[PDB]
């Protein structure tokens, strides 16, 4: 879903990731926040 | 001070306004308590070179009665290594240690200026000074019983970050 | 070194190269990247477009295909302002030879000609050369099929295939690996839409960002007919090559 | 075409009892009327109960028929058409059984499947679904996911103004009444522009909030200039909009008397509010915690007797709030 | 103390106060915690003076490094500052 | 040094790419706000007039022209600017075509010629070009409607949907934003107006904003009657009185 | 921004000062488009030196037109002649 | 700086060649006024009196191009005096091939579109004076084109040069509001020249002497300036009201 994402891309969307997780009040990222994730950090990066 | 209010005539619309920013904050700060907007830190006198720079600087410590403090902008940035922070620190500690004292200051339009970014390229006297000068009146310890003045030709040559709300204020033009 | 006259093309660089002909190859590479094929049935035409921007309209626009003749089409990578100078010039000096000789003007008749017309620039005068990369592509009854390109220096060389633009090193080097002596050219449009999908950000290989024209010897009557597909007509060839 | 004319029309007149048999009747038309394309007509039919006011039988009865005829070959592509306004009949069924066990599987098929912008009309409802459930985890997660598709897919004014407002609605909970208000004046303004698409209960309604989040922030200048300036009020009055008022003077003087006068008077459009009330209990136990602070001033171990004449309530109210708290 | 941070002082919250408090929420995630934050805006407007109201709940200490300081034509103190800082 | 700010009149950008153009699109950019928008049935442009003094009279102020019935044209930058650049292109068009083929000319060949005066500009040294950036739209009967953005480079692009002067990235987005190219003629006047009031709140009256369309013929503007093979103007400009009645029905 | 949005700065700085029952906070509102933080500090305050000036504590609503007046000019440039073109 | 001796784009889009053109008209110091009544225009341009060594009727800020078109010019004199030689040429020879009147409109666009001829000329300096072409049309009546000195032109209600003509296009926008016109009342062209100068002192603040003005009147299919006794005539009629 992604497109060349370094080693500090990837960090970024697993930490987005778990971003969506705390509003959701659980310790477990789930397979929706990924989906959500990937059209943030990429269009995150891209701005600026 | 020295100079009276005779000499400064012709500017009393723009004296009295002067007065209630300056005077009455520095005797009664009671006044803008009431009304709750908070009392400006930095005037800019700006106008012709020579005109109504030395006239106005002299005029508002002779009627207020604080102490005349002039530091002149030519006196900090140098091309010798150094001299920045120093100045502006122990001037600070002098207007902490006597309460009735005004600072002035003269020809700031060598210090200034913005550049691009607000970095440094042959600036390094020019923004350590320019950056020092907005964190004493926004730091945790300002100065209440002195105001900051600076005597220029035009606020174009300030720096746009000392032209914030915060810093100055207050813009009075000598025609 | 430290003082470079970059003022008139008359002044000489110490190295001996114009030092304008190396940024003008930095031009080049920063348009989009088209490839020409030489067949032996035809000419393959594909190149892809620089302009992502969905509210342009790209159907109706082709900035890279042009058409000097029925003979002869060609695609043009540069500035435009000098794009519609030299093409346009290039339509009225092809069309003079039919004046004179009531013939079409073969390729490296024509081709030799307009590479003379930039150095004229660089030759004499305080005018501007023209950073320009061309794709030659047509026919003709002495050498056949003749593919060249168009160089800022310019001069022509001739190329089997070749790729310029973006990426021009990269696309080169899928091109020697994959050519065939033969050249089909069926093999000729499958080879060209297999090295823009790698040379290309987008892995979709939309259709409407594509330029696609082929010239085929095997018309009727044994004729050279040079036809541009419309671009509803460029997405059919992407799902038989395999692409989407 | 003019059956779509003819169908707003039969509410009016009082013909919805045969309008209701009539609209299954367009399966037949779709067979050939506009080569299909169901959206154009069923759909339409649906919408004119919304505008003109229809009672909730004949709403859900139609709703829960037409979808089940032949017209479902269709509606394999425009199943998200009915299927938002099915479970805004819900909202006034008052049940989200139906509808919650609905979404959750359908928001998998929903995401750029079908249709874009249909994602916050979806998500709209249901954040009210989990605001009833009283669960704060999904209903800010459900509007922020709708709030985020704001800049990507686009509604209209009545969907984006209530996107504000069911922001503003979550603050009520979690107090922060400083920057909660914003959303409720801001949303006021679109619904005020509507004219003609906007009805007396929907414009009377959104008041009734931005009065209340007033008196949270307890401003008792703001609250009287709404009512009293006619350029403020807009030409809005009814029960619930001048109780506000009662309740305002009520906390200037900090007195329980006129605090539940106003409540027996004003009780049919003040408490058929849900939000009204869970506010009425907290500001109950606002004006009396003042009051409970005028006898803890003093020192203790007086009587009880007298502690309910200085309250103004009786023995059993005072002696059961107190032990509460 | 400024209206309007909503959309601001939302995303304050989890780059700041959790870092600083809740952090142990994000070893229940398994990511780090993020090690700062960027401001874009124009200077004055819940930035300069915000900043030093979000330390009070923290209760942290607010360094104040400018981009315009310990800048000075002697050459070394540069880059000694910041390592000692 | 730095560089002479070079059109590549008599030298060649070093950088690879001119510098002055974008120096030129500041020129554009420092120009107002001017969208245009190309539907099925017809092309609407919408732009916004400078007030300048309160006593300058808003009729002298034209920002759309009239070159043929058919196609109308909308500019952003400098006033003299775009004299100077139509009163050649008008010769060219009748030159190159009015003279030969003695019709009106079309949209492919007028837009073309337009960009060939800056073509010559960039290439003529001691002569700078323009920095006024036209939008141009017509309606032909060989390619139809048609909305072209003419950039003082020399390069031409049709757009659906386009916005110049210091709007341009951002009301670009605004017309994707609330327009489609789905949608006809009559929804997109009422989305050009929306989008132009984004720009200038001070003033949406007539006065300071030029408002023209393009579509069917009108037999007012034609000017004779009694030959039906003539067509009528296809480009109607609306008069500010009319403009207010599109803005109460806005 | 937005005539009510920005009402949480217009209006918390107007809860800091002594203002007067005619006083017409709405004005600020309309007219003012796209202002930081700061720009709209420096409005209230203006209004301020308007009471001061005519030696009143109170805020009245000519002193909110009289701070608009003067705050007319936000970005830099000269008089309403910019924008050569 | 070799940024600010071109005439090209510079890197802020603000040409300093043309911010030069407008400070060099405010260098003589003159305040011209030029109004637009019903039937007729008035423009009355400050004449300054210099020492007795020089002759005030050779003196003239106002240069007549044909009947009922007038020009007042307010800048650097060299320049002003060969732009009237330009303005006079295009319009006898529009009247030639054209055979019609050239008007204002148009004759703002000739110098306008000509200063950007002299922009793509190297050798040629281009004007750095304003032209303020007044005229009373066929059709459209009074009309008043300024040409600045980088080639803008557009009608005016009420326009002047110098540093006070923001107060005076203030105390003049005002009095047209009362009114709601921007035509000066009495039709008769002898009392549109009082009023004209009543606006301007009052605009100006200062009131001048019969040597101190120029006032230029420009009639249908007529065109004079009146003279030292005329103007003199004038001030007696204002100063009686």
């Amino acid at each position: 879903k992604m497109n060349g994402c370094s080693g500090a891309d990837v960090k970024g969307v697993c930490t987005e990731a778990g971003m969506y997780a705390l509003r959701e009040r659980r310790i477990h990222v789930t397979q929706e926040d990924f989906e959500l994730a990937v059209g943030k950090v990429m269009n995150k990066n891209q701005e600026t | 001070g020295e100079i009276t209010f005779d000499g400064i005539g012709g500017l009393t619309e723009q004296i009295r306004e002067l007065r209630e920013v300056i005077e009455l904050p520095l005797k009664n700060p009671e006044i803008f308590q009431r009304v709750g907007i908070k009392p400006p830190k930095g005037v800019l006198l700006y106008g012709p070179p020579g005109t109504g720079k030395t006239l106005l600087a002299k005029a508002v410590a002779a009627t207020i009665g604080a102490n005349f403090i002039f530091s002149p902008a030519s006196g900090i940035v140098d091309k010798y290594i150094g001299e920045s922070a120093r100045i502006i620190r122990e001037m600070f500690a002098y207007a902490k240690e006597h309460e009735p004292c005004i600072i002035f200051m003269d020809e700031v339009d060598a210090i200034g200026g913005r550049r691009f970014s607000e970095g440094t390229s042959a600036d390094r006297e020019i923004q350590r000074t320019l950056m020092e000068l907005l964190t004493q009146m926004d730091g945790f310890d300002n100065l209440g019983q002195t105001k900051i003045i600076m005597a220029t030709n035009r606020p174009d040559t300030l720096d746009p970050a000392l032209l914030r709300p915060g810093r100055l204020d207050r813009k009075v033009e000598i025609p | 070194g430290s003082r470079r006259y970059d003022s008139r093309t008359t002044i000489f660089s110490p190295e001996g190269r114009l030092y304008q002909v190396e940024y003008a190859l930095e031009s080049i590479s920063h348009a989009g990247t088209a490839i020409g094929i030489m067949a032996s049935d035809g000419i393959v035409l594909a190149a892809e477009r620089k302009v992502t921007s969905t509210l342009l309209e790209q159907d109706t626009s082709t900035e890279k295909l042009y058409k000097l003749n029925d003979k002869i089409a060609v695609a043009v990578a540069g500035l435009t302002a000098d794009a519609e100078i030299l093409i346009n010039t290039a339509r009225i000096h092809a069309q003079n030879y039919l004046k004179t000789y009531n013939e079409d003007i073969p390729v490296e008749i024509l081709v030799r000609r307009l590479s003379d017309i930039k150095q004229g620039y660089t030759q004499h005068g305080g005018l501007r050369p023209f950073g320009v990369s061309f794709i030659y592509a047509g026919y003709d009854d002495r050498y056949g099929y003749q593919l060249y390109t168009s160089n800022p220096s310019g001069n022509y060389t001739g190329w089997k295939a070749i790729s310029v633009g973006a990426n021009t090193s990269a696309a080169q080097t899928l091109l020697q690996m994959d050519y065939k002596d033969d050249m089909k050219v069926d093999d000729a449009i499958e080879l060209a839409l297999k090295t823009l999908s790698k040379t290309t950000d987008s892995s979709a290989l939309t259709y409407d960002r594509l330029e696609f024209a082929t010239i085929r010897k095997g018309a009727n009557d044994g004729e050279v007919y040079q036809k541009i597909f419309k671009p509803q007509e460029i997405k059919d060839i992407l799902v038989k090559t395999g692409i989407t | 075409t003019s059956i779509l004319e003819l169908g707003q029309l039969y509410v009016t007149m009082g013909a919805k009892d045969k309008l209701r048999e009539f609209i299954p009747h367009s399966t037949e038309y779709m067979m050939q009327f506009a080569k299909s394309k169901t959206v154009k007509v069923l759909k339409t039919l649906i919408e004119k109960f919304e505008q003109v006011p229809d009672s909730l039988d004949d709403q859900i009865f139609v709703c829960e028929k037409s979808i089940e005829f032949a017209k479902r070959e269709k509606r394999v592509f425009l199943k998200h058409s009915l299927s938002i306004k099915l479970a805004t009949l819900h909202y006034q069924k008052k049940q989200y059984k139906d509808s919650l066990a609905l979404i959750n599987d359908l928001l998998r098929e929903f995401k750029k499947l079908d249709d874009k912008p249909s994602l916050v009309d979806v998500h709209l409802l249901e954040s009210k679904v989990y605001h009833k459930l009283r669960n704060l985890a999904k209903s800010k997660a459900s509007l922020t996911a709708a709030r985020t598709a704001a800049n990507s897919i686009y509604c209209p004014t009545q969907t984006v103004a209530e996107l504000d407002l069911m922001s503003g609605i979550l603050h009520c909970e979690d107090k922060d009444y400083k920057t909660a208000f914003s959303y409720f004046f801001e949303s006021f303004e679109s619904y005020h522009n509507l004219t003609t698409h906007n009805s007396y209960e929907k414009a009377c309604q959104v008041l009734k909030y931005m009065l209340l989040s007033k008196i949270m922030l307890n401003l008792i200048d703001d609250v009287k200039n709404i009512l009293n300036a006619k350029y403020t009020k807009e030409t809005y009055q009814s029960r619930g909009i001048d109780a506000m008022k009662a309740v305002a003077e009520a906390y200037n003087n900090r007195s329980l008397l006129d605090f539940n006068t106003a409540l027996k008077q004003y009780e049919k459009e003040l408490m058929g509010d849900e939000l009204t009330r869970s506010h009425f209990n907290a500001l109950y136990d606002t004006l009396l915690e003042s009051n409970l602070c005028k006898i803890i001033e003093p020192f203790e171990c007086v009587e009880i007797s007298h502690i309910s004449k200085i309250i103004g309530l009786d023995t059993q109210q005072v002696e059961g709030k107190l032990s509460q708290m | 103390d400024v209206g309007g941070l909503d959309m601001q002082k939302q995303e304050i919250r989890e780059a700041v106060e959790l870092p600083l408090v809740q952090a142990d929420l994000y070893e229940q995630i398994g990511i780090d915690p993020p090690r700062g934050v960027l401001l874009y805006g124009p200077p004055g407007t819940g930035k300069t003076m915000l900043v030093k109201a979000v330390a009070n709940s923290t209760k942290a200490a607010f360094i104040r490094v400018n981009g315009s300081e310990f800048v000075h034509k002697y050459l070394g103190e540069g880059p000694r500052m910041v390592r000692d800082v | 040094m730095t560089d002479r700010y070079s059109f590549s009149l008599t030298t060649f950008s070093p950088s690879g790419k001119l510098g002055q153009i974008d120096y030129a699109l500041t020129a554009v950019k420092q120009g107002v706000t001017s969208l245009g928008i190309k539907a099925t049935n017809g092309v609407v442009i919408a732009t916004e007039k400078k007030s300048s003094s309160p006593l300058a009279m808003s009729e002298t102020l034209s920002k759309v022209s009239l070159l043929t019935p058919d196609i109308g044209a909308v500019y952003s930058g400098m006033g003299p600017d775009y004299r100077v650049l139509v009163d050649k292109s008008r010769k060219v068009a009748h030159t190159s075509y009015k003279r030969i083929y003695g019709e009106y000319p079309p949209t492919k060949l007028l837009v073309s010629e337009v960009a060939k005066i800056m073509q010559e500009a960039t290439q003529s040294g001691g002569v700078r070009p323009f920095g006024v950036s036209l939008l141009i739209a017509g309606h032909d009967e060989f390619n139809g409607f048609s909305l072209y953005q003419v950039d003082p480079s020399g390069s031409y692009f049709p757009w659906k949907a386009t916005a110049i002067g210091k709007g341009s990235v951002a009301a670009k987005t605004f017309l994707e934003k609330r327009w489609n190219d789905e949608l006809e003629l009559e929804d997109a006047i009422h989305i050009a107006l929306l989008t132009l009031k984004e720009s200038v709140e001070g003033e949406f009256n007539g006065d300071t904003i030029e408002l023209a369309i393009i579509g069917d013929e009108n037999p007012d503007l034609l000017g004779y009657t009694g030959i039906p093979t003539d067509k009528g103007p296809r480009f109607r400009k609306l008069t500010s009185q009319e403009i207010n009645d599109r803005l109460e029905a806005l | 921004r937005d005539r009510r949005e920005r009402r949480l700065i217009f209006g918390t700085i107007a809860s800091k000062m002594s203002l007067a029952p005619e006083a017409d906070l709405d004005s600020l509102i309309i007219r003012n488009d796209s202002l930081s933080g700061a720009v709209i500090a420096a409005i209230m305050q203006e209004a301020g030196l308007r009471a001061v000036r005519k030696n009143r504590y109170v805020i009245l609503q000519s002193d909110l037109e009289e701070a608009y007046a003067t705050q007319v000019k936000t970005d830099n440039t000269v008089d309403k002649f910019d924008f050569y073109k | 700086g070799y940024d600010r001796h071109i005439t090209i784009f510079s890197p802020e889009g603000r040409l300093y060649q043309v911010e030069y053109a407008f400070k060099a008209t405010n260098q003589t110091n003159i305040n011209s006024l030029a109004v637009r009544g019903k039937d007729c225009t008035v423009v009355i341009s400050q004449k300054k009196v210099p020492d007795k060594l020089l002759d005030p009727t050779t003196v003239s800020y106002i240069f007549c191009i044909s009947r009922t078109i007038g020009m007042v010019v307010n800048g650097p004199i060299p320049d002003a005096r060969n732009a009237a030689l330009r303005a006079k040429a295009e319009a006898a020879e529009f009247r030639y091939k054209y055979g019609y009147d050239m008007p204002c409109d148009v004759l703002a666009k000739r110098m306008a579109n000509l200063s950007q001829i002299y922009t793509q000329r190297a050798y040629m300096r281009p004007l750095g004076v304003i032209l303020t072409f007044v005229s009373v049309d066929e059709e459209l009546g009074p009309s008043i084109y300024k040409t600045d000195p980088a080639g803008y032109y557009v009608g005016y209600k009420a326009t002047a040069t110098g540093p006070k003509q923001q107060e005076i296009t203030t105390n003049l926008e005002n009095h047209f509001k009362k009114s709601k016109i921007d035509h000066i009342n009495e039709e008769s062209w002898e009392k549109v020249v009082e009023f004209a100068i009543t606006h301007m002192i009052d605009a100006l603040g200062t009131e001048f002497s019969k040597n101190d003005l120029e006032v230029g009147v420009a009639t249908k299919d007529k065109f004079f300036t009146l003279s030292a006794e005329n103007i003199e005539e004038r001030l007696v009629a204002i100063a009686e009201q």
